């Protein structure tokens, strides 16, 4: 694939991981396997990065999808 | 035209041009949200009894201060500029955080 096309792919992983990501820390957190303290902390970070490539995902697909 | 040509090349996080308030403010925006979708999270864990309600309070408090003093701020004017956008993303994708967006409501 094109540049362009591979980028896009590898952001779409990356939402995909990052969502698998913080839905299995929140199983944990509802589970009481972890602290909340732990989950705020590391689910923050996961959230940010989130947002972050899907701005960037808008960015790239604006033209009309 | 075809995918290839339509995508062909990468994108940048930011426009280039992106000014140095404006890229704040976005980055402004990705906490906010970070905020916004983690409290939702802990206010669905805590309808289900699994969180102490001393540590529940207190991080909830704290969240709702750190949202309030992020919003406080990049002019006030230029955070609610995104807003209407976010909405747009989120309605055409489901995003939702309800539980959150009515805590946020009230505290
Ligand atoms: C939706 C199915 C498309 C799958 C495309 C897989 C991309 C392979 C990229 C290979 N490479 C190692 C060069 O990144
Ligand atoms: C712009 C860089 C974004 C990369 C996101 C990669 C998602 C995997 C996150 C893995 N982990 C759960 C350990 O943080
Ligand atoms: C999905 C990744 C697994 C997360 C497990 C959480 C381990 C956190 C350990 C850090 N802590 C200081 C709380 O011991
Ligand atoms: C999960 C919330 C992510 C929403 C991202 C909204 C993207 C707005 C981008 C605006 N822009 C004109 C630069 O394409
Ligand atoms: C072009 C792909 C856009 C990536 C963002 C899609 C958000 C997925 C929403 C997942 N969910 C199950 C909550 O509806
Ligand atoms: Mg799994």
């Amino acid at each position: 694939m094109t540049d362009g096309l591979n980028q896009l792919y590898n952001l779409v992983a990356q939402d995909y991981a990052l969502t698998d990501t913080i839905e299995a820390l929140s199983r944990m957190l509802h589970r009481g396997t972890i602290p909340l303290d732990t989950f705020v902390k590391q689910g923050r970070e996961l959230a940010r990065q989130q947002f972050l490539v899907r701005w960037h995902i808008q960015r790239i697909t604006s033209p009309l999808s | 035209m075809d995918i290839s040509q339509l995508f062909h090349d990468e994108v940048p996080l930011f426009d280039n041009s992106i000014t140095s308030k404006d890229k704040e403010v976005i980055e402004t925006l990705s906490e906010i949200y970070s905020i916004v979708i983690t409290l939702d999270h802990v206010e669905k864990a805590y309808l289900k009894d699994s969180i102490d309600d001393t540590q529940y309070t207190n991080t909830v408090d704290k969240l709702l201060k750190q949202f309030k003093v992020y919003l406080n701020s990049q002019n006030k004017e230029e955070i609610n500029k995104h807003f209407q956008s976010i909405e747009a993303f989120a309605d055409t994708y489901n995003i939702t955080a309800s539980n959150a967006i009515t805590r946020l409501e009230r505290g």
